[PDB]
């Protein structure tokens, strides 16, 4: 057994992110880390022995607790693309490896200028489909899901227009409901009180 | 290099379905493992040459074969809905300090193909009140009721896909989670200047590539055939 | 106590046999410890790891592709090295201490007469210890409590194979009234020496 | 060379044509363990020691598949230099005193033994017998050659005479020894 905390880990950018990892036989001796971005597969990342209780490559570091059979990768001065899943493994004898369940790392971008709105779209071809943008919120704000049934909002995501040296975080909320507005659709979230609404 | 064939497969239950993986790395030692979450990444076979085999730590309802010591299959002589998962494969050498992984294989297992829909997709223009606030201009993608959830994701402006600007959801929601068979939705923005939107000339598309069935597939029902396929929305800039 | 096993290296590109062994000579314990693998082809090391060395050498001309590659790379020569630490020195102290070197199995000794007894004829006494390990034993017979040297054979120690030896030491002899032969075995598994006696 | 103890932590045996592998630990000259290649367990010749100790199996049949790769390399590399066969030899003996009328053990011990393929078989009065018949996996001898022991039980009788048979590509002929 190999078992990493937490499952998920969110850090701002630029905080040291810490991965956590145990492992429950004494006899293991070789412990790599291995990063695997969406989409991909893992590659190795980094890797310790036993016999050390450190190893350093740039940015990225593993602590070593043989007493404890503890393990820590610690990620310096993060950024958005070390955003993936961070596998922690273990071998004995240069016998195969035992991989533990991952944790999903996620850093989170500063927002330079927060503009809060919620805006409206409509479908580019029939007038009757819409769908309501939060977009701006810094990214201290967390979007929570529906509590209602039949209206949708998905989690917020940053896109990055690079020629402009400009990021944004948005959310996106749509229903078929014939009572829905976009006023309301993300008062389940705490919403800056500064946001605006146009309509 | 490892590649891994096939990326996507949809299969019945009952089914018999083979993933073959191969190396080019002259590597001996092979492995077959899947991704499921909360359970991460379980070794089911390996292998350290052509003619063996040997089990790992969840081998059952699975046959290996190393044909050769560049190819390393996994057979699936029974499908079960439970096999539904990402599959990777990976080589390395004798006592190797490093696996070399494949990018991956999405599986599919369904009760039924009646389960499987090809995605909606829409687009939806910036409002008015974005731009004059802002002075930027937000599009988004409304990918919806697609089964099951092999999309990917892609916006292209006259012709060439763009990533600039670009944010997509980590993963589809499912449209009722009551349900097991629940078929999905899935979003994504495209964010350009209010300049580059009030222009006619200029177009917008977003793109959801669709991996479903073979045309090969039995299929009778009023709809299409759900098979592979692209489906598109695109929207036009205007002043 | 998990055993470690030393880890053979990949060769470079009527009858064949190839063999490859990790030996660990330790001498007072783990204060010296010596280590060598071997690579051998149809009887003939061909390259070899020598922990004196502290690298690969070929040791025939059909070894010297292997040896530089190996020593050239530093995953291969660095697990190669540690393999002293982490299969000689792991196994001696975990597995070796817990079994092989705390097996003790007591002699068992028995004195039989080769040809039917008949006093002031020659004959001749055999006695055998059986079943004991380890190999370090001392066999002496003694008639009426004094040592004797002459007339007296033993057997080279004899390897059962099943994790025990064997020896026979035989006495020629001539029976007299009254005389005591004893056969006197000293052995680690025993507390004080076995003494067993054929009374003529 | 010197030692108070040796410990062979792996020997990996591989021959051609035949796929033939043996995976053993020695220490001290006695076998600790073989791995059995077709099930794929470690088998300890002293349930003791299996019981205190452990060997993962498959340890043994990764260098086995090292081992078997390196042949087919080391063959070419040689211009395919074939084994030059041996003459084995083979000593009969006892386990135990020998008591007419008591269950005891024969053992054969049979050396100089190359390549490693041999049939060792047991003949009472000049006829097939097998009661309790055991053999050890090969052992290293110094010189790369083997040694070997089989063990037959059987009851001691003035009326039974006993040969050791054994046949290797190194003898013309089987060779008995008699006891």
């Amino acid at each position: 057994q190999v078992r990493q905390s937490p499952q998920s880990l969110t850090v701002w950018e630029g905080e040291t992110a810490i991965l956590n990892c145990s492992y429950e036989n004494s006899a293991f001796d070789y412990f790599p880390w291995y990063q695997q971005f969406p989409g991909e597969g893992p590659a190795l990342l980094i890797a310790i022995r036993s016999v050390s209780d450190k190893k350093e490559d740039g940015r990225f570091t593993i602590f070593f607790n043989k007493r404890e059979k503890k393990l820590s990768l610690h990620i310096t001065d993060s950024q958005p693309g070390d955003s993936a899943t961070y596998f922690c493994a273990a071998s004995k004898g240069a016998d195969r490896l035992t991989f533990g369940k991952g944790t999903q790392l996620i850093i989170q971008p500063y927002i330079q200028n927060p503009d809060p709105a919620v805006y409206q779209l409509r479908d580019s071809k029939s007038s009757d489909k819409s769908v309501c943008l939060f977009t701006d919120f810094d990214s201290e704000t967390n979007v929570s899901e529906s509590k209602d049934s039949d209206v949708y909002i998905t989690d917020k995501c940053v896109l990055d227009m690079r020629s402009m040296d400009f990021k944004s975080n948005s959310a996106v909320a749509w229903s078929n409901k014939a009572a829905f507005a976009c006023a309301n659709a993300f008062n389940n979230s705490i919403i800056p009180e500064d946001t605006f609404f146009p309509s | 290099a490892v590649t891994q064939s096939p990326r996507n497969k949809v299969a019945v239950t009952g089914g018999k379905v083979t993933l073959s993986c191969d190396q080019t790395n002259n590597h001996n030692n092979m492995y077959w493992y899947r991704q499921d979450t909360g359970h991460g990444l379980r070794l089911i076979h390996y292998s350290y040459g052509a003619g063996s085999t040997e089990k790992g730590d969840i081998p059952d309802g699975y046959k290996a074969s190393r044909p050769s010591q560049e190819d390393f299959s996994l057979i699936l002589e029974l499908a079960t809905p439970s096999q539904t998962s990402v599959y990777f494969c990976a080589s390395g050498d004798f006592w190797g300090d490093t696996l070399y992984f494949g990018a991956g294989t999405r599986l599919s297992v369904l009760e039924d193909l009646k389960n499987v829909f090809p995605p909606e997709v829409a687009v939806f223009e910036p409002s008015e009140a974005e731009i004059s606030h802002t002075q930027k201009a937000t599009l988004v993608c409304l990918a919806t009721g697609f089964y099951p959830d092999h999309v990917e994701l892609s916006w292209w402006v006259n012709g060439k896909e763009v990533h600039s600007g670009v944010c997509t959801d980590p993963q589809p929601l499912k449209e009722q989670p009551a349900l097991n068979d629940s078929r999905y939705a899935l979003s994504s923005r495209l964010r350009v200047s209010a300049t580059f939107w009030q222009n006619p000339r200029n177009h917008f598309r977003c793109q959801v590539q669709f991996y479903g069935l073979s045309e090969n597939d039995e299929w009778t029902q009023d709809r299409a055939k759900p098979v592979t396929q692209i489906v598109s929305a695109e929207a036009w800039g205007r002043a | 106590f998990e055993a470690q096993k030393a880890k053979a290296n990949k060769a470079v590109d009527r009858h064949f046999v190839y063999q490859f062994m990790g030996e660990c000579y330790f001498t007072d314990g783990t204060q010296r410890i010596r280590y060598v693998t071997r690579y051998i082809y149809n009887r003939e090391e061909y390259v070899r790891y020598d922990s004196d060395v502290g690298e690969h050498r070929a040791v025939t001309e059909l070894g010297r592709p292997d040896a530089e590659y190996w020593n050239s790379q530093p995953e291969i020569l660095e697990r190669t090295r540690a393999e002293l630490d982490t299969v000689c020195r792991h196994n001696y102290e975990g597995p070796e201490t817990h079994t092989s070197l705390r097996r003790l199995e007591q002699p068992n000794v028995v004195i039989s007469l080769s040809r039917t007894e008949a006093l002031n004829h020659h004959n001749t006494l055999v006695c055998s210890v059986t079943d004991f390990y380890p190999a370090k034993i001392k066999v002496r017979w003694f008639r009426n409590g004094q040592e004797e040297t002459v007339g007296v054979s033993s057997t080279q120690l004899i390897r059962n194979g099943d994790w025990t030896f064997q020896v026979l030491v035989m006495l020629e002899m001539t029976p007299r009234r009254g005389e005591v032969y004893t056969c006197h075995v000293e052995h680690p598994s025993l507390k004080s020496p076995i003494t067993v006696e054929w009374r003529a | 060379i010197e030692a108070d103890h040796v410990g062979t932590y792996g020997i990996s045996v591989y021959q051609s044509p035949g796929d033939i592998g043996q995976y053993t630990f020695e220490f001290d000259g006695d076998e600790l363990f073989y791995v059995d290649l077709d099930k794929k367990e470690t088998v300890w010749m002293l349930p003791e020691f299996g019981q205190l100790a452990s060997f993962d199996p498959q340890g043994g049949l990764q260098n086995i598949a090292v081992v078997k790769h390196n042949l087919g390399v080391l063959t070419k590399r040689s211009n395919s230099t074939p084994a030059t066969n041996e003459a084995p030899q083979a000593t009969v003996f006892p386990k135990s005193p020998v008591l007419l009328g008591q269950p005891n053990t024969l053992i054969c011990f049979v050396d100089n033994i190359f390549p490693p393929v041999i049939n060792i078989t047991w003949l009472r009065n000049s006829k097939s017998v097998a009661d309790g018949v055991y053999e050890t996996s090969f052992f290293v001898n110094r010189d790369y050659s083997f040694h070997k022991l089989s063990y037959l039980t059987f009851i001691p009788s003035d009326d039974d005479i006993y040969d050791c048979k054994v046949e290797h590509w190194g003898l013309e002929e089987p060779v008995l020894k008699h006891w």
